[PDB]
């Protein structure tokens, strides 16, 4: 049994700029940062003025305690680097070229031309 | 210097004073110690200080570089439209989340003692506490 | 600060172009969709704000959106706006992560204003809109133009790693000059207080920073020393700027490729002579007068008989002091600078003798003397008059006569009469203004004689520091000349954008037939063309006896019907008229046009001055034509100025231009204060918004074949990774099967050319082919962004510890 409330609370104010309410776009980033994913349906059923307490309940229900980054790699798999970097850029990632190089040194130390997405889900789980 | 030596004798025991009480004096004398300073003097002399170390400790706690410009840095970081203001809740969450976090009651009390208004001029909030 | 006239013209510039896509295919609002709108009580109540950010509420119909304002913070109240009042939003894009406005997904007006604001609020005041550089006055020292920043900008391997900066423009300009043996001009324009003169001084210091020494340091030192001197003589404290430049400045420079100024030449035009005589309230005359009167030592006050700053008719007695300005310290800088331009002490003493005589002549009083109604000098001022002429090395009796004795021609006979008091004061004033202006120009002549290359310039770096388009309600002659100058520069801007683009299409074999050019040839003609132009008729009227301001206007209205660029004004059609400048109609008032245009010392006074024994006063009016009869174009401001402008424009047009467009963000000289209606007005007058539009037209998107393939590989990953197809034919294959119409792309010799709209469609197409990765990319990014945000907090934790430490110290106080 493992309490995440402090981490949820810290993340909320990181994305809301310390306010007790959070904008919808920033809420999507928040829940995505703990590996949470919603269809457009559950998305459109959210409240319109999401506050801290709402987030803490939502996180409790949706956070994958056993596999937080299930959606990066599920244990229920390897991609070329330049393919990966292209896909990131294709999907309009807000990461700078530095952020990506740092992620790549971390996840692919040996500068192999392949990247393990299991590895990425591991290292991210470590930084939580 | 008498203040110093007076406050020591209130809370001295076996000729040494605890780090917690030694910090209490430092506050009483108008100094503002943090956990960093409390840890620097833990490394040196343990948890009980003789008079001379207590003095050396009070030296650590002067922090003359303390000005409004230095203190407001974290509030400024969360002031995106640069208004000079943050809500009470914004500053409550900062004071109770990171650093030598206060309790919620301590933060609320410190903000409600500075203004009855929900938006707070943090340059002025920091200047107030610095005196 | 914000007037109602500002609100009127700022709402005129506002336009809504692209549509807002707030609904999904099924007709529902995208959850949380954000827009900009100009409808809010925040906007009604605060004139610094023109747009606010809202989110469209679930249930909105498509013909009336229901929104709730979220930035600035609001009430949570839903309200209804017409879609023509919603603008698209760039949500989730870092304004600091690139330098050019055109890289934004939407470049509508609220998006452009907001992109520049949040860079400006993080002390990034430089942003490009190719080919334009925008520079916003921070009104505090950001610390980014020091020597260490000069070295960083000059010595960095790839200047592309660095953000936009005036140094980047200096470095490119210098690099192109030595790279292809082409002269360059840096054109710095904008309204008062915008930071033009700070910009050009920062560029000069860059240029003066050699990698390892400058043997011609004596010449460079003279050029740099000219900044304090030109400012002292040509700058004044106005309501808008404590240090306003009251003249246009052009400079040519020779700069070694590793830095270091080797030669130079300075040119000043249209000095505001009228400021020498009178000043508005809370304004001063030229700095030099106050530097000199306050800074001169007791011996110099004795020689020249100087009184106090508050004791001169020509100086406003009530605005003597300017907060933040130490005129005495400035004097010592001017004296040292004069020596650095290689003026002897004798020379400098003559210079300030003349200034002392100008000031003193202003204190001479004239009276009416009736026997007639002649004028005469007040008896108690005859010494004051004599001293002032001795101070200017002028012949006092000869100067007296020209001011008191009028020669007129009637019949064909010369008749000796007398000037009355009013006309004699006009002559005293002319002498004062003429001597100051020519002394200013002599100092520049002297400088140039030390720093110009003996043969003329082979290749040079030009620099131009001028007002942009000026638009008030009351516009006068001074604004007319300014706005003509800027028409000329607009034509240069539109030309270079067209030449460069036309060149690129030709080089790639793309048809140019769809290229665009909005000429302003028709309005330059209406202002300048000999025989049918405003400036022709201003000249004609000034020459002809009995010319009036009103007869000037009248000839214009009857002779300029051919182009709509001239428009008679509705109210007071005598003395008012409108011109269709590139930036909109501008209204001019011809009151005193003839007065100001003929404001040039001519006649026998000039001949007395030329006859002075002193070799410097002799050269003030060297070789000025003798105007024995009538009056000639040679002594009209507009006629001379137009020759200067033409000469200046031929020079610039022969160079590669660089445009620094300066912006003043508020009228309070304060840092971190953003006034949107005033900024928007300037975005329009500086053609910044047009620059975005201009660049987006046609096949604005180009990528070499392997950039296109790296960028768009997954549009058809099959087509892109076919090992048996050359890189060019891989692109044709990808585009043929993408869905794009042929009208939307062309294949060049080496690049893919895309219309802007086709690039966005191609981007959307690649993203649908990658739907499976959308979840995985969202989470990677979001997780990393969280960490990126926690690091920025960790930086300020040492700060936060102190806040909390004093908080607990104060709890002990209880
Ligand atoms: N880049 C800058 N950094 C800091 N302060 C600046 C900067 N640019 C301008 N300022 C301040 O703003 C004042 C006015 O800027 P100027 O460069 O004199 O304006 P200007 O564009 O030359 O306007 P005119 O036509 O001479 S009235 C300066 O004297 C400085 O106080
Ligand atoms: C009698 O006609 C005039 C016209 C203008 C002036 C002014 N100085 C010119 C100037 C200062 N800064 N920039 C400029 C110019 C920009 C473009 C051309 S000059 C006084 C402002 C004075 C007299
Ligand atoms: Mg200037």
């Amino acid at each position: 049994a493992s309490d995440m409330e402090e981490k949820f609370r810290e993340a909320f104010i990181l994305f809301s700029s310390c306010s007790d309410h959070i904008e919808m776009y920033k809420f999507f980033e928040l829940m995505n940062s703990f590996g949470i994913i919603l269809t457009n349906d559950e998305k459109a059923a959210l409240p319109n003025d999401i506050n801290m307490d709402y987030w803490l309940n939502f996180a409790k229900k949706h956070y994958n305690y056993e596999q937080p980054f299930k959606h990066i790699n599920n244990v229920n798999v390897q991609i070329k680097i330049d393919n990966f970097l292209g896909i990131m850029k294709a999907l309009d990632t807000r990461l700078t070229e530095s952020d990506l190089n740092i992620l790549l040194q971390i996840t692919n130390p040996e500068n192999k031309s392949t990247l393990n997405l299991k590895t990425v889900s591991q290292k991210l789980t470590e930084s939580i | 210097e008498s203040d110093v030596r007076i406050y020591f004798n209130e809370k001295s025991s076996g000729g040494k004073i605890s780090i917690d009480n030694a910090s209490y004096n430092a506050r009483k004398l108008g100094l503002a110690p943090s956990s960093i300073d409390e840890k620097k003097i833990k490394e040196l002399y343990g948890d009980n200080l003789t008079y001379e170390q207590y003095l050396e400790y009070l030296s650590i706690c002067v922090h003359d570089k303390d000005n409004v410009e230095e203190l407001i840095k974290m509030f400024a970081h969360f002031d995106n439209n640069c208004t000079g203001y943050l809500t009470k809740s914004q500053m409550k969450n900062i004071l109770t989340t990171w650093g030598d976090a206060l309790t919620d009651q301590e933060a609320i009390d410190a903000l409600n003692a500075f203004s009855s208004e929900d938006n707070i001029d943090y340059k002025l909030f920091c200047e107030d506490i610095l005196q | 600060a914000v007037t109602n006239e500002e609100i009127k013209t700022a709402s005129k510039i506002v336009r809504r172009v692209s549509n807002v896509e707030a609904f999904d295919k099924s007709g529902s609002v995208f959850k949380g969709y954000q827009i900009w709108t100009d409808i809010s009580p925040t906007i009604e109540n605060d004139p610094n704000i023109m747009f606010v950010k809202c989110v469209v509420q679930q249930g909105s119909k498509k013909e009336k959106l229901t929104v709730v304002q979220i930035d600035p913070p609001g009430t949570g109240t839903p309200y209804d706006i017409d879609p023509t009042h919603a603008w698209n939003c760039n949500s989730q894009v870092d304004p600091m992560s690139f330098g050019d406005i055109g890289l934004l997904n939407h470049t509508n007006i609220p998006c452009v204003l907001d992109f520049l604001k949040h860079r400006y609020l993080k002390n990034q005041i430089y942003t490009t809109a190719v080919p334009l550089i925008v520079a916003i006055n921070p009104y505090k020292d950001l610390g980014n133009t020091t020597n260490e920043w000069i070295r960083r900008y000059r010595d960095t391997a790839d200047h592309t790693k660095l953000p936009p900066h005036v140094f980047t423009c200096a470095r490119e300009a210098l690099s192109n000059l030595h790279g292809v043996n082409k002269s360059q001009t840096i054109i710095v324009s904008g309204e008062s207080g915008a930071g033009k003169t700070e910009a050009t001084k920062q560029i000069m210091r860059y240029f003066a920073s050699s990698k390892s020494g400058n043997m011609d340091l004596r010449i460079q030192t003279a050029i740099m020393a000219a900044n304090p001197v030109l400012e002292a003589f040509g700058n004044a404290k106005t309501i808008r700027n404590n240090n306003s430049s009251r003249f246009g400045r052009f400079m040519q420079l020779v700069i070694s490729h590793e830095g270091g100024i080797r030669y130079g030449s300075v040119v000043a035009f249209l000095l505001e002579k009228s400021r020498i005589i009178t000043q508005d309230d809370n304004e001063r005359s030229y700095h030099i007068f106050y530097q000199f009167l306050k800074g001169a030592n007791s011996t110099m006050k004795s020689k020249f008989g100087l009184k106090g700053v508050t004791e001169y008719k020509l100086l406003n007695p009530n605005s003597t002091e300017v907060s933040g300005v130490d005129d005495v310290k400035d004097f010592e800088e001017v004296i040292e600078s004069l020596k650095n331009m290689e003026l002897s002490e004798s020379d400098i003493e003559v210079i300030f003798s003349i200034v002392a005589g100008i000031l003193t002549l202003g204190n001479v009083r004239l009276i009416e003397k009736q026997e007639s109604d002649a004028a005469a000098i007040m008896d108690e001022d005859m010494g004051v008059f004599n001293k002032a002429c001795e101070l200017m090395y002028l012949d006092p009796e000869l100067i007296k006569r020209e001011i008191l004795i009028k020669v007129t021609v009637a019949g064909g006979t010369k008749i000796e009469g007398r000037w009355n008091k009013n006309d004699a004061e006009v002559l005293k004033s002319s002498l004062c203004k003429a001597m100051y202006e020519k002394l200013f120009l002599w100092i520049i002549r002297h400088l140039n004689s030390r720093i110009e290359p003996e043969g003329g310039f082979k290749t040079f770096m030009g620099m131009l520091d001028i007002f942009g388009f000026e638009v008030f309600k009351n516009n006068s002659l001074e604004q007319l000349f300014i706005n003509i100058t800027n028409e000329m520069l607009q034509k240069n801007f539109v030309d270079i954008v067209f030449e460069r683009e036309s060149k690129l299409y030709k080089d790639e074999g793309i048809s140019t037939a769809e290229l665009k050019y909005t000429s302003n040839k028709e309005v330059i003609n209406v202002l300048c063309e000999k025989g049918k132009s405003v400036l022709s008729y201003l000249e004609d009227q000034c020459l002809a006896p009995g010319g009036t301001d009103e007869k000037f206007v009248s000839s214009c209205a009857t002779n300029l019907k051919e182009n709509n660029k001239f428009t008679p004004a509705k109210v007071a059609s005598n003395k008012n008229f409108i011109i269709q400048h590139t930036i909109g109609p501008i209204q001019y008032c011809a009151e005193s046009f003839l007065l100001k245009n003929k404001d040039v010392l001519r006649g026998d006074l000039v001949e007395v001055i030329k006859d002075s024994p002193n070799p410097i006063v002799q050269q003030l009016f060297e070789g000025q034509v003798i105007e024995k009869g009538k009056i000639a174009k040679g002594s009209l401001i507009g006629s001379q100025f137009l020759n200067q402008l033409t000469s200046l424009m031929n020079l610039i047009n022969s160079t590669e231009p660089h445009f620094i467009r300066c912006i003043k963000p508020n009228e309070n000289k304060k840092p971190l204060e953003w006034c949107e209606p005033k900024i928007l007005i300037q975005l329009h007058a500086l053609s910044i918004l047009e620059a975005l539009v201009l660049r987006q037209l046609g096949y604005s998107y180009r990528r070499t074949f392997e950039e296109f393939l790296y960028q768009y590989k997954f549009v058809d990953i099959a087509a892109a990774e076919d090992s048996s197809v050359e890189n060019q034919n891989k692109c044709v294959n990808i585009l043929k099967l993408s869905g794009l119409s042929e009208s939307m792309y062309k294949i060049g010799k080496s690049m893919v050319f895309l219309k802007q709209e086709g690039a966005k469609i191609l981007t959307k197409i690649q993203r649908e082919k990658l739907v499976e990765w959308e979840n995985c990319v969202s989470v990677i990014e979001a997780a990393i962004l969280k960490h990126k945000y926690k690091q920025k907090v960790n930086k300020n934790i040492p700060s936060l510890l102190r806040v909390q430490a004093h908080i607990r110290k104060k709890m002990v106080a209880q």
